[PDB]
C-alpha cells in the first residue's frame, strides 16, 4: 500500500519545458512524456520531459506512430545517460486540474507496466507569476469505490496540507484518483545561475538621460501639479462636513487630489536625485 | 534591594532593545 | 537502532558507534532516521568535532530526504549547553543553501542555549524567523524560543 | 606631441615649424580638414586654432609606458569614488 | 572574591543571607568566568561552617563539575558513618546531575 | 549584418543540465551542441537546443567529431515537432574560447548561412552579462595571412517571454531587489557598475603585461583605440562646464525643494487625520 506522503520531487529543469510546450499550443490539450529516475516506494524523481507529434480534436487528443518514441529514447541514452519513463503529463488549457473521462483512460493504459506512472496536469493560463497550478495525480481503484472502503492508509502528517479546489472536486476527485504534494529540487548548480543571469544590465545608469529634456520633463509634471494642488486647495476646504466615510463612496467617479498629489512627488524626486547624483560622479571619475 | 533593581532593569534593556529591532525589520519584509 | 541509541544516550560508547557507521553509509532512504537520530543520541553533549565533520560531510551529497532529516536532528544534539562553542557552526548552516540544514542550524542554537536568556542568540535566531523563505525553517525558528526561555515563563507570552 | 590640456597652437608657430608665410597656413589647414586627417576649428583674429582630433599613429615600446602610467592612477580614482557609495548607501541595500 | 567572602564572615546575622546570594549568583549571573570564582568559595565556607550544609554543596558542584570533590566529602561521611546524612548529598546528586557525570564520579566512589 | 541576439532562459538552462550529465567524465569535456532558433526582423532569436556527442584529445587538438546522423534525425524530429523552429547555428560551453571553434563553424555552415555561436558560463562570477556571442567574418586584408578569419562579438542579452516569465519568477523565490524607487538605481548601477568599470580598466591593464616581457606580437591594431581614449578623455574643468554645471544644480534642486515642501504638508494633513480619530473616540468608546 501507500502512505499518502508520496512527495514527488521533480526538478528545476523540466517545468520550463512543461510550460513552453504547454503554452505554445495552449487551447489544444498538448501532452508528452516524463523521463525520470525511480527511488523507493515513497518518493519518485522526474528529471527530464519530452513531447511527441500528436493529433487532436476539441475534446480528445491522440498520439501518432510509436517509432518516434523508441528512436527518441535511444538518442537520449547515448547522449547524457539513460533513464526510464516515470509517467506522462497533459495540459488542460484554462480549466484547472482534474482527470477527465478520456484523461483517465490512457492513464489506465500506463499504470499497468509500472504501477507508479505519475499523471501530471499543467495549466499555462491560471499560472500568473506565482502559483503555477500543477497538482499531480494518480488513480485509485474503482473496485474499492464499490467496496465503500477508504484507501491509502494515512500514516504521516503530510498529505492533508493542500486543499483541493471545488471544481476538481466536482470531477473524479475523490472517487477515482488522489492528489500528491510536491516541491522543487533546488541547488546552487542551477539556482545561483538563473538569478545572476536573467535581470542584468551594463550601462543603464552610468549614462545621463536626454539632458535638455530631463529638465524639460521637470516641467511636464509640475505644470499640472499646480492645478492638481488647486484641487488640493479645494477638497480639504469641504471638510468638517458629511462624515468622511461618505467621502469614500462618493468620490469614485473622479480623481481625488490627495492620493494623486503624493504620486508625482515620488516621481519628481527619483527622476531628479538619480540624475543629479549620476552626473556628479562623472566629474570625479572622468578626469 | 537596589542591585536587584539594577538587574531587572538591566534585563529590561536586555529584553526591550531586541523588540524595537524586531518590528523594525518587519516593515520592509512585509512589503517584500 | 532507535531503541539502541536511546538506552545508550549520551554515553559516548564506541560499540554503538561501530554499527551506526555502517548503518549510515548504506546510501539508503529508509535507514535515514535509523542512522542519524541514534548517531546524535549516544554523543549527546560530546561535540566530538570529527564526528560532526563526519555527519555534516555526509548530509550534503546524499539524494534521499530522511537521511537529510535524521541527521538534521542528530547534529543538533551532539552539542548541548555550550553558550559560545557552537556559533561558528551556527553561522555555517544558516549561510548554507540547504533549507533543511538551515532548519537544522535552528535546532542547534536551540540546544546550545537551553534555558539561556542570551541576547546573542535572540538577535539572529529570530531575525531569520522574519526573513527566510521556507516554511519548514520558519516553524523551527519560533519553536526554539521556549527551549531557550523556559527559565522565565513570564516574558514568552509577551513576545 | 602637445597634451590634451591645450593642444591649441598658433599660426606663428606653424610659420616657425614649417617656415611658411602667414598668408598660406589657412589654405593649408583647410586642406587638412577637408582630407580628414585632423578635426578642429579655426580662429582668425586671435591667430590660434583649436585642434580637437588627430589621426592615430603607431608607437614603439616606450609610448605604451606613457599609456601604462597614465592608466594606472586612473584605477584608484574609480576605486576611491565608489568606496563612498558602498559605505554611505550600505544600509539602503544589504 | 575576598571582600565577598568577607560579607559572609562579618558582623552580620545569617538567617538566610547565605542562601539567596547563591540564588542571585546562579540566576542573574553574566558568564561562567565570574560564576565559578564566586561559587567555589561559598561552599568551602559551608564546610568551614559548624554545620556543613549538604544539598547546596552538591547543587553548586554539578554547576561547577567537580567529579572528585563530592567523593572527598563522601569519604568524610563514610568516615562519619551515617547514611542519614550521607543521603541528600547522594539522591540530589542522582536526580540533578547527568549520566556522564555519574559515570565519571563512579571511579572516585569505588576508590 | 545582425543587430543583436535574443536568448531565452530555457536554452540558458538547457545547457547546464547537459553540463551536469557529462560532469562525470571529470577530466575534460566542453559541452558543444546545436542551437535552434528563428531570426526575424534582423534580430537573432534563440529558442531551443540539445547537445551533440563530442570528444577531444589534447595531442593534435584539430580532431573533432559531430555525429551528423544524430544532428540529422533529431533536428528532423524537431522540424517535425515544431516546424516554426529551425536551426540558427550552434554553441559551445565556452570557458576560454577553445581552438577548434574556428572550423566547427565552418563544418556546419552548410545548414545555417550566418551560423552564429554562443559562449555561455557554467561557473558564474562576473559583474556583466555572462552570455557571449560572436559572428563569422573573413578577410583577405591588412597584414596577417592571405586566408584570415576572426570572430566579432555582436551584442548579447537575455530575452524574456510571457510564457517563461511565469516560470522563472516562480523559480527564483529568493533574495530580490524589487520595488524600484530611489534605491534600485543606486545598487544596480551606482554601487555595481562603477565596479563594473573596474574589470575593464583592469582588462586593458592585462594586455599591458607585454611592455618588454610578455608575448611577441606587439601592437599594430590594438593601440589606435587606446590612443583615442586618452584623446577622447573628456573636457577639463575650466570653461562654463564649471558655470553651466552650477546652473542646472540651481534648477534641478528647486524641483526637489518644491517636492520636499509638499511632503511635509501632506503628512501634516495626515497628522490631523489621526487627531480626529484619537480625541473623538476616547469620550465615545472609553
Amino acid at each position: 500500500a501507500v502512505d499518502t506522503a508520496e512527495q514527488v520531487y521533480i526538478s528545476s529543469l523540466a517545468l520550463l519545458k512543461m510550460l513552453k510546450h504547454g503554452r505554445a499550443g495552449v487551447p489544444m490539450e498538448v501532452m508528452g512524456l516524463m523521463l525520470g529516475e525511480f527511488v523507493d516506494d515513497y518518493t519518485v524523481r522526474v528529471i527530464d520531459v519530452f513531447a511527441m507529434p500528436q493529433s487532436g480534436t476539441g475534446v480528445s487528443v491522440e498520439a501518432v506512430d510509436p517509432v518516434f518514441q523508441a528512436k527518441m529514447l535511444d538518442m537520449l541514452k547515448q547522449t547524457g545517460r539513460p533513464e526510464m519513463v516515470v509517467g506522462w503529463y497533459h495540459s488542460h488549457p484554462g480549466f484547472g486540474c482534474w482527470l477527465s473521462g478520456v484523461d483517465i483512460n490512457t492513464q489506465q493504459s500506463f499504470e499497468a507496466l509500472s504501477e507508479r506512472a505519475v499523471a501530471v496536469v499543467v495549466d499555462p493560463i491560471q499560472s500568473v507569476k506565482g502559483k503555477v497550478v500543477i497538482d499531480a495525480f494518480r488513480l485509485i481503484n474503482a473496485n474499492m469505490m464499490v467496496l465503500g472502503h477508504e484507501p491509502r492508509q494515512t500514516t504521516s502528517n503530510l498529505g492533508h496540507l493542500n486543499k483541493p479546489s471545488i471544481q476538481a472536486l466536482i470531477h473524479g476527485l475523490n472517487r477515482h484518483y488522489y492528489s500528491i504534494t510536491i516541491n522543487y529540487r533546488k541547488n546552487e548548480l542551477e539556482q545561483k545561475m538563473l538569478l545572476n543571469l536573467h535581470k542584468k544590465s551594463w550601462m543603464e545608469g552610468l549614462t545621463l538621460q536626454d539632458y535638455s529634456e530631463h529638465c524639460k520633463h521637470n516641467e511636464s509634471v509640475v505644470k499640472e501639479m499646480l492645478e492638481l494642488a488647486k484641487n488640493y486647495n479645494k477638497a480639504v476646504e469641504e471638510e468638517d462636513k458629511m462624515t468622511p466615510e461618505q467621502l469614500a463612496i462618493k468620490n469614485v467617479g473622479k480623481q481625488d487630489p490627495k492620493r494623486h498629489l503624493e504620486e508625482h512627488v515620488d516621481v519628481l524626486m527619483t527622476s531628479n536625485i538619480v540624475q543629479c547624483l549620476a552626473a556628479m560622479l562623472d566629474t570625479v571619475v572622468f578626469k | 534591594d537596589l542591585y536587584s533593581r539594577y538587574k531587572k532593569l538591566q534585563q529590561e534593556l536586555e529584553f526591550l532593545e531586541v523588540q524595537e529591532e524586531y518590528i523594525k525589520d518587519e516593515q520592509k519584509n512585509l512589503k517584500k | 537502532s532507535l531503541g539502541l541509541g536511546l538506552a545508550a544516550m549520551g554515553t559516548a560508547r564506541q560499540d554503538v558507534y561501530d554499527l551506526l557507521k555502517t548503518n549510515l553509509y548504506q546510501d539508503d532512504a529508509v535507514t535515514g532516521e535509523a542512522a542519524g537520530l541514534a548517531l546524535g543520541l549516544v554523543m549527546l553533549g560530546s561535540k566530538n568535532a570529527q564526528a560532526i565533520e563526519d555527519m555534516v560531510g555526509y548530509a550534503q551529497e546524499t539524494q534521499h530526504e530522511k537521511i537529510l532529516r535524521g541527521l538534521a536532528v542528530g547534529i543538533a544534539l551532539v552539542m548541548y549547553g555550550r553558550m559560545e562553542e557552537a556559533d561558528a557552526l551556527i553561522e555555517s548552516l544558516c549561510r548554507d543553501k540547504d533549507p533543511i540544514l538551515r532548519r537544522s542550524g535552528m535546532y542547534t542554537v536551540a540546544m546550545a542555549y537551553c534555558g539561556s536568556g542570551n541576547n546573542k542568540a535572540i538577535r539572529r535566531l529570530l531575525h531569520v524567523a522574519v526573513s527566510d523563505v521556507n516554511d519548514d525553517v520558519r516553524r523551527a525558528a519560533v519553536e526554539s524560543l521556549g527551549f531557550i526561555l523556559f527559565r522565565t515563563p513570564e516574558q514568552c507570552p509577551s513576545v | 606631441t602637445r597634451p590634451a590640456n591645450h593642444r591649441q597652437l598658433t599660426f606663428e608657430e606653424i610659420a616657425k615649424s614649417a617656415k611658411i608665410t602667414v598668408n598660406e597656413v589657412e589654405l593649408l589647414v583647410m586642406k587638412a580638414l577637408s582630407v580628414g586627417l585632423v578635426k578642429g576649428s579655426i580662429d582668425e583674429v586671435d591667430k590660434r586654432v583649436h585642434m580637437t582630433w588627430v589621426q592615430p599613429r603607431v608607437l614603439d615600446l616606450q609610448q605604451i609606458k606613457g599609456m601604462k602610467d597614465r592608466l594606472e592612477f586612473w584605477c584608484t580614482d574609480v576605486k576611491s569614488m565608489e568606496m563612498l557609495v558602498e559605505h554611505q548607501a550600505h544600509d539602503i541595500l544589504t | 572574591l575576598d571582600v565577598f567572602e568577607k560579607t559572609i564572615l562579618e558582623s552580620n546575622d545569617v538567617p538566610g543571607m547565605l542562601a539567596y546570594s547563591l540564588k542571585l549568583c546562579m540566576s542573574l549571573m553574566q558568564n561562567k568566568q565570574f560564576r565559578n570564582k564566586v561559587l567555589r568559595v561559598l561552599v568551602k565556607i559551608y564546610m568551614n561552617l559548624e554545620k556543613p550544609d549538604f544539598i547546596n554543596v552538591c547543587q553548586c558542584l554539578i554547576f561547577l563539575d567537580d567529579p572528585q570533590a563530592v567523593s572527598d566529602i563522601l569519604e568524610k561521611l563514610v568516615k562519619e558513618d551515617n547514611l542519614l546524612m550521607a543521603y541528600q548529598i547522594c539522591f540530589d546528586l542522582y536526580e540533578s546531575a547527568s549520566q556522564q557525570f555519574l559515570s565519571s564520579v563512579i571511579q572516585n566512589l569505588r576508590t | 549584418a545582425v543587430q543583436k541576439v535574443v536568448v531565452h532562459p530555457l536554452v540558458l538552462l538547457s545547457v547546464v543540465d547537459h553540463f551536469n550529465r557529462i560532469g562525470k567524465v571529470g577530466n575534460q569535456k566542453r559541452v558543444v551542441g546545436v542551437l535552434l532558433g528563428s531570426w526575424q526582423k534582423k534580430v537573432l532569436d534563440v529558442s531551443n537546443s540539445f547537445a551533440v556527442p563530442f570528444d577531444e584529445d589534447d595531442k593534435d587538438d584539430s580532431v573533432w567529431f559531430l555525429d551528423h546522423d544524430y544532428l540529422e534525425n533529431m533536428y528532423g524530429m524537431f522540424k517535425k515537432v515544431n516546424a516554426r523552429e529551425r536551426i540558427v547555428g550552434w554553441y559551445h560551453t565556452g570557458p576560454k574560447l577553445h581552438k577548434n571553434d574556428i572550423a566547427i563553424n565552418e563544418l556546419m555552415k552548410r545548414y545555417c548561412p550566418n551560423s552564429v555561436l554562443v559562449i555561455i558560463d557554467v561557473k558564474p562570477k562576473d559583474l556583466g552579462l555572462p552570455t557571449e556571442a560572436y559572428i563569422s567574418v573573413e578577410e583577405v586584408h591588412d597584414d596577417g595571412t592571405p586566408t584570415s578569419k576572426t570572430f566579432e562579438h555582436v551584442t548579447s542579452e537575455i530575452g524574456a517571454e510571457e510564457a517563461e516569465e511565469v516560470g522563472v519568477e516562480h523559480l527564483l523565490r529568493d533574495i530580490k531587489d524589487t520595488t524600484v524607487g530611489t534605491l534600485s538605481q543606486r545598487i544596480t548601477n551606482q554601487v555595481h557598475g562603477l565596479k563594473g568599470l573596474n574589470s575593464k580598466l583592469l582588462d586593458i591593464r592585462s594586455y599591458l603585461e607585454k611592455v618588454a616581457t610578455g608575448k611577441l606580437p606587439i601592437n599594430h591594431q590594438i593601440i589606435y583605440q587606446l590612443q583615442d581614449v586618452f584623446n577622447l578623455l573628456p573636457d577639463v574643468s575650466l570653461q562654463e562646464f564649471v558655470k553651466a554645471f552650477y546652473l542646472k544644480t540651481n534648477d534641478q534642486m528647486v524641483v526637489v525643494y518644491l517636492a520636499s515642501l509638499i511632503r511635509s504638508v501632506v503628512a501634516l494633513h495626515n497628522l490631523i487625520n489621526n487627531k480626529i480619530a484619537n480625541r473623538d473616540a476616547e469620550k465615545k468608546e472609553g
